[PDB]
């Protein structure tokens, strides 16, 4: 004779946007080091990288 | 002015010869040869460049 129902409840209708992509951008700093050496051989004849 | 550290592209010294002479002339200009060569006291514009 009868059956149950299905209720739909709506509370808020806000203006949002989609999600094209998702990522994380961290904070970075400046860190560096060097070393002072001498030629003393044929490894530093003219330049550091040959080609 | 030895090699292994000094860099030159091309056409910095000329060669001339008539009969087994092979005389070489100079093409290098000194520092006081280009235009807009200022000195220690400089007042170009509103800035007064001192030392
Ligand atoms: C010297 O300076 C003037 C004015 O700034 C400029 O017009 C001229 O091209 C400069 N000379 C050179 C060789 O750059």
């Amino acid at each position: 004779p009868d059956s149950k129902c299905l209720k739909i409840k709506v509370k808020r209708i806000n203006l949002k946007c989609k999600k094209s992509s998702s990522y994380f951008v961290p904070d970075a700093r400046s860190r560096c080091t060097s070393v002072r050496r001498c030629r003393w051989a044929g490894d530093c004849q003219s330049g550091c990288p040959p080609h | 002015i030895k090699k292994d550290g000094c860099i030159w592209n091309a056409d910095l010294v000329g060669i001339e010869l008539r009969v087994d002479d092979a005389v070489c002339y100079s093409k290098i200009t000194s520092v006081e040869a280009v235009a807009n060569y200022s000195a220690i006291p400089t007042t170009i514009g509103g800035l007064r460049f001192e030392r």
